[PDB]
């Protein structure tokens, strides 16, 4: 985990960032760590529109 | 500190007031994402600044 | 160095304020400064030249000081003065030129010539005076390790670059997709082409992007951004990337879609403009990124529909473009621009005297080569050399 | 300094030899505690000065002026307190004294007061002269106190019709200055800032370490200050109280104005002299509030003023040297004994 | 305000004429002016900033005068001076910026900031001096209500406008007639097209006209007028007027016939030029009218005849055009141009400090929006703000 | 003449340095100069105008001098002064204009007007001072005979010329070979076309050349050279050389091969550049020669091969071109350029006052006509007239 | 800043030269300097800390002088002194640390902390002395804008980079050709591999090349160059370029053929070495280019012949390599190296006090990130911060 410790959200994406390449580090995790949050975290808990 | 996971590409770090690009951390990011409330940034940096 | 400066403003404000007639009390403050000089000089010997086709003229000093009496100036007064000035003029010229050719890897920011090295001496400092000429003004502020700055109309920041990048190509070059551009001086023109008119592209939109990295940061830039790249709007036969053959470009122009210009500084967006054509301000940036798209027209009259078939051959090549021109900007480093004669002065003196290529500057002071590899040494030498050219132009044009 | 001629006459064998003068500076900052001794130095340095300051020449016959003075003055016109404005005399002297006295004061970095005489308004006018030049900076706060208020009140304010509320100072910001913020006659108004701000530009390091608190080019010989001090005066002629008043007052003022063409000359004079003499002082000189004063009777002042003609005097060559020479030795002794002193004491310890 | 000005020329002519060496006599007149300042200031207290991301800073004054003693200047003299200057520089910067952000409808001409409002006070007027800086020069002359005037290279008088007008059209857009243009900055390009090549037109000639109304009068304009509009000489696919579809433009260029340029002032022709290409002078005008025609060639070689049939389809579209560029001109109102950094300075300071949009200026100081609705309030505010930017650039670039 | 100059710098440095609040001593040296004038003037009377629509106004002098005891200027001081200045301003304006219209073949380098002829008188010389205004600076240096020199941005050296030369043609104009160009201002665009794409040419290469002879030598020129002539990259219908018919030009652009630019001086090559695009320096030249070739592509993809058949009809016309722009340069003779308002000022004053055509200048001060036949008389008159315009612009814009 | 320096050398040369015994005379010159300090300080008040986990501490001054009396030093003398030193030590530590954490974009060169900003004040300058500490030595020379320079053992110029480039590959990854490398610190190892052992290559030789661009120029470099890359001489299973699978590398090593190392500066070869292994000198370069070849052995014993068949499968992969190590060099910019503790000191103080990430330095002061984007701001901040670390290490390790 890019972060304190293992925790699906952060890490599971931090690692199995399968499918993507042609640029820089960060972006790739960020990205794969994005996939989760978004389309996922929403169907759960958050604010505003 | 607005940490913005610009999915696909990008990622910026502000200072909630007088906005300001500034070192973005895969780390500081890690956790603060994992277990805290997130926000579906309607408008993002680009439009904001 | 600063010494040098004075020598001139002395002569200019001299060959200017000393005319048959004027009232003395207009030059009282001046006259003085002048004499003061003669003194410090007299008793000194100099030598200039010795390189390439540059003559080696020798100089000595032994002059008298002017009268102080006379309400007004009589013709006779002038002529006896002008005669003394002309020796200094013909002098400085030779002094400038001699230090305007030598370059030094090490301290390309320090004096070179036997002529000038001697001036930086302390005993000469008693001559400094009125440093208001934009260039010297900045020479000082820098020597003190502070924030410099200059002014340029149509700066020359982009080394010449005219090329293309085929993102989709094949041997026949009958269905290409990519960009072609011209970066030169203060202007950028870039076109994105898609022979297929985004027929099989997601959302029938093809994305394009052009990034230009400046060798120096420009601040306070006033910029004209216009849609279309006229330079790439006509039929062309171009060499293939490998030089083995030639391809045909037959453009038809559409408006660039979702235009976004970003002026970045160290990777950060400082200014961003979405589809804003006309005059825009970019306040501090070292990179320009132009993103634009070709969107296949969702509705087409017959004449248009005929240009864009569902299958090859693709005979009309959809093209979208942008034109960006930096009208003016400020740079902390000296640069060539469309108004200042510095680069031309330095280049011209070196060419006229057949000065051999040195260790710092590219052959012929070639601008593209210089700005492409604008090392600290080249910049320090360029600034020294530009400042001297500006000192010279106060008297000799 | 053009006016002075230089030339060499004797040669020098490679046998020539001298002994360094040794002129280190202060080494001892007595300027921040040993008042008692400064007073004694100032005094000294002062007398020294008078001994130098050239005596004046070509003055206007005492009698002549004072006589046209009575014609103009309208002395005995009701006013009870007569013959107090004419104890002015002995000017053929007073001016010489007032003159010398003024310089040394400055040079010697001394501070003084004023045998002031309230009634005698004239004596006051001239006061304004004094502040117009001498940097109040070196004038015990107080003597300036009296002077100004005396001007301010028994003058300007009422004859000018402004604050008929005459005035009331405490001890911080000065009656000569604040009066400004509250005045509407530009001319009048410039005097004020210039006078309140002319701080004897305590900042100099010449010919190698000679802090000799200097003075304005302006004053120097730009003089105008004077011209402006006058122009401002040129429009102070008006109502409020009895007649024999404005009449008498303004008439006196005029005698400053006409003469002004010359008063100029005064400025130049000092300008030079001080600016000259000074040159040859080794001892530095920080401005200090001496413990002792020096009485300066507006009497003499006033004389010097309207009483100087196209005279022109300066320091005799020989004179100048003699001056250098002295301070020199003195210095040498101070520095030297210092060394002699130290040396012993330290030895005295191990 | 004028006050402000001085503060700088004081410092410039200071950080310039004061250096290790020179004679007192050359600055005597200067030194004075300087001190005079310190005095007037000392005792007073200030405050700048407080808006948006702009820091708040307080300043006090308590400084020593200057040694009017010395003959020449020793290094030590300078350093003790430069130390005092640097506090004023860093000051003014903050002063300028603070008043370079505030706008105001009612009185958008006078001062805004607590910093400057205090300066216009009478007790400071004791500082004005040497107003030769072109901008202040004109600031005054305007107070006294007299004839002003500035100088501009490639002025920015035309708000961006890129469009077309179809005088004859039909759903298929296969036989159009009209004009298309680009007005931007100091340039105008306009093309007149007739798909039918005037086949049924009287005298086989189609008349065109393009009128451009300036928001401010330009005098003394040096203008380049050339035949042809390169920008509209290539194939294009354009959106229809209603945005419902796209049409095809396939130009073939002919020389513009009976070209007539009129520079009008209040409806009156001030200058008129008939078919004169190259450099022309327009001495005073608020409107430009370009009239030109397409004349069907009376004699055509086979290759030409083939492009222009008697009946549709019309596949080669006859086009005639003109290009007009205002190289330089004088305007009584401030404007952005291709050389001055004023607009960029004002826009840059506001952007850097995240200054909120105000009631006068369009978001981002957008030039097109500004010049399109150049109200008296915007002009007064722009002039105030441009004059301050120019005062600032004398010291800080 | 020089006299005249002063009159202004007097007023400028006056209407500038004389303001409510500056210390007297900041103008002591100035005040004097001023008064000195009034004196010399008072008494003598003048006549201006008396031509075309120019009014004949009579000026007379009767003024009181200026102060001497002020240690800071009061408001009242100014107003009583400004009142006197305004009469001189309104004067000079009328003086300039009156001498800015007269021309003379024989001696068109000296004063013409009754107004100025009287000034060159000796009894006035007593005024001349501070000759730092670039133009007067050069006016003097020329009277003594020496190296003059001015600075221009986008100089206007090329008289407008837009034409073509058919090196191979035939009645049908279906297989032409030649060049077409546009020389105007500081720019040259030239294209070489060969309808046959060098199919029967030796080495399959067609040579082209374009020579431009400047009417005056330019030194220190900073030049942009780019491949391609956009102006000649689009389809055109052109009139035949004899005007009897029209031909069709349908270009397809290829890169210019073996580009060689020569800047010659009196037939000698001073600078030569081989295929160098971007920024180049031409230090001294009176002629530019551009040589370039069209080389038939040795390898062609099908799409390209299809454009260039072995036999007529030739439907795609191979074209190669170059674009050259002189950004800045120095000329020993006055010229119009893209920044200076001199030409426009002179032309504008003449137009406004309906000044009749004279014996020296072409109707309307037409630049192309002027530079095409830039005789010594036209240059001397132009310089006199430009110098006066510059004197006028110091006060009136 | 320089101020700061002294404070220490004062204490060091103090806690060092002051001890129970020695003669006064050896410290006379010292003692003085010391006292001088106490004075300037006393009365003043300070404040350090306040950021992150850094404690806030206030300090006041009111100390007695030193007995300039005795012939020798008695124990008692020391203890009464050491007690005073310890307060300054514990002080400086807190001062350093407080300014060793703050960063700044605009002016990342000048002081930050309330503690230091106050020191640059003029009234304290009365303390500078003995600047022989290599770092401060260079801090000054840079202010005066002159040629600096530091000394490094195994410098840290190469950001970590470990990768490969397949010049010939196929899905099975059974016949690859390319290079793999490790650039890190002061070392480079690069291997060129050809699975086919140049069986079908021209002259049976495969060329390889590795280019490394330094972010800063290194001069005076002593370098070890050895054949072979041990790091790439063993069997590996590596991820494919796209990360979709893994390939097998089974090297067999041959001597690199035609080895050529070039040390270039701005594209120019400054030093070149042909097959020279051992110690070589590269005197000034910003780029290293290593070219080497794999030549198929023309003569092979059976055992060798067996490794290299004429047809696949290729089971033994021919590999040639080079190892280059920069033992020492000089750089004009501060860098981390293998001996200096600066980077570690700065990084350690920030980590210990939980200092938040700032706007200049990468998280954790990461060296690779820092050197990869070594902007001017990062360098100025790094130098300031390294110089402070060096001042601190004179007293606290
Ligand atoms: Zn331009």
């Amino acid at each position: 985990s890019v972060g304190s410790s293992a925790s699906a959200w952060t890490d599971v994406s931090t690692q199995i960032t399968d499918v993507s390449s042609s640029v820089s580090s960060i972006s790739t995790q960020t990205s794969t760590i994005s996939r989760r949050l978004r389309l996922k975290e929403m169907a759960t808990q958050t604010e505003g529109m | 500190e607005v940490f913005e996971a610009g999915t696909d590409g990008r990622f910026f770090a502000y200072r909630v007031e007088t906005f300001d690009e500034i070192p973005f951390d895969v780390q500081k990011f890690a956790d603060l994402v994992t277990d805290s409330p997130v926000i579906s940034a309607i408008i993002d940096f680009k439009t904001l600044k | 160095m600063d010494v040098l400066y004075s020598l001139s403003k002395t002569l200019k404000d001299a060959r200017d304020k000393i005319v048959e007639g004027t009232l003395y009390s207009n030059v009282s403050d001046l006259i003085q400064q002048f004499n003061q000089m003669i003194i410090t000089m007299n008793g000194n010997e100099f030598q200039t030249g010795g390189i390439g086709n540059l003559p080696i003229r020798n100089w000595n000093f032994d002059f008298g000081l002017l009268g102080t009496t006379l309400l007004n100036l009589d013709a006779n007064y002038v002529e006896t003065a002008r005669n003394t000035i002309d020796y200094f003029v013909d002098f400085v010229d030779n002094v400038c030129m001699d230090e305007m050719v030598r370059e030094s890897q090490r301290n390309g920011i320090a004096p070179q010539s036997d002529s000038l090295r001697k001036l930086s001496g302390i005993k000469f400092k008693r001559i400094n005076f009125d440093n208001s000429s934009e260039y010297i003004e900045n020479w000082n502020l820098q020597n003190r390790r502070q924030r410099t700055g200059f002014t340029f109309h149509k700066p020359n920041i982009f080394p010449y670059s005219a090329s293309f990048t085929l993102n989709r190509s094949q041997p026949a070059h009958d269905n290409l997709m990519g960009t072609m551009w011209l970066n030169a001086g203060s202007e950028i023109q870039v076109a994105g082409f898609d022979y297929s008119c985004a027929i099989n592209a997601p959302a029938n939109i093809q994305q394009f992007e052009h990034i230009v990295q400046l060798r120096r940061v420009l601040t306070t830039a006033t910029i004209t951004l216009l849609p279309d790249a006229e330079r790439f709007s006509f039929p062309r036969v171009i060499n293939s990337a490998d030089g083995a053959t030639t391809w045909y470009f037959n453009p038809v122009i559409l408006r660039p879609n979702n235009v976004e210009v970003e002026f970045l500084l160290n990777g950060q967006i400082i200014n961003t403009y979405q589809a804003r054509f006309g005059t825009i301000i970019a306040r501090n940036f070292d990179t320009i990124r132009l993103s634009f798209q070709l969107m296949r027209p969702p509705n087409m009259t017959p004449a248009v529909a005929a240009l864009f078939p569902n299958a090859q051959p693709f005979e009309h090549h959809a093209t979208v473009g942008l034109t960006l021109r930096i009208e003016s900007a400020v740079c902390e480093s000296v640069l060539a621009d469309a108004s200042k004669t510095m680069l031309a002065n330095v280049t011209s003196v070196r060419q006229e005297y057949a000065i051999p290529v040195g260790p710092v500057f590219p052959p012929g002071m070639n601008w593209t080569d210089l700005i492409t590899n604008y090392s600290p040494s080249r910049e320090d030498n360029l600034q020294r050399v530009f400042t001297v050219a500006s000192i010279r132009s106060m008297l000799v044009k | 300094d053009v006016n002075y001629i230089l030339n060499m006459d004797r040669n020098l064998p490679s046998t020539a030899r001298y002994i360094r003068p040794n002129l280190l500076q202060d080494r001892l900052n007595l300027h921040d505690n040993f008042e008692s001794l400064w007073d004694t130095i100032t005094t000294s340095n002062y007398i020294l000065a008078r001994s130098v300051v050239p005596d004046l020449k070509e003055l206007v016959s005492t009698e002549a002026q004072i006589q046209k003075m009575s014609q103009d003055l309208q002395l005995e016109a009701l006013t009870i307190q007569s013959e107090t404005q004419f104890l002015t005399g002995i000017n053929s002297q007073a001016a010489n004294d007032c003159f010398k006295t003024l310089i040394a004061a400055m040079l010697s970095q001394r501070t003084m007061s004023l045998d002031f005489v309230t009634t005698n308004y004239m004596s006051l006018i001239s006061g304004m002269w004094l502040l117009t030049v001498v940097p109040n900076d070196m004038f015990i706060r107080e003597s300036l106190v009296a002077c100004q208020l005396a001007i301010i009140n028994t003058i300007i304010y009422p004859a000018f019709g402004m604050q008929r509320m005459h005035y009331r100072n405490g001890d911080p910001q000065t009656p000569f200055q604040i009066a400004e913020q509250q005045i509407q006659n530009f001319q009048v108004a410039n005097w004020l800032h210039f006078v309140n701000n002319n701080q004897f530009r305590q900042v100099v390091i010449d010919g190698v370490l000679n802090q000799v608190l200097n003075d304005n080019i302006r004053n120097g010989h730009v003089v105008n200050q004077l011209m402006e001090a006058l122009m401002q005066l040129s429009r102070q002629q008006f109502p409020t109280m009895p007649v024999d008043y404005k009449r008498s007052i303004q008439r006196g003022i005029l005698l400053l104005s006409n003469r002004l063409g010359q008063l100029v000359d005064l400025t130049r004079l000092l300008a030079y002299n001080y600016e000259t003499l000074m040159a040859c002082i080794t001892m530095n000189m920080q401005h200090v509030q001496t413990l002792t004063t020096e009485k300066l009777q507006l009497t003499s002042v006033t004389s010097l003023c309207m009483l100087i003609g196209n005279a022109t005097v300066i320091p005799s060559p020989q004179t100048l040297f003699h001056y250098y020479n002295v301070n020199v030795n003195f210095h040498s002794n101070y520095n030297e004994r210092i060394n002699d002193a130290v040396a012993i004491i330290t030895a005295a310890n191990r």
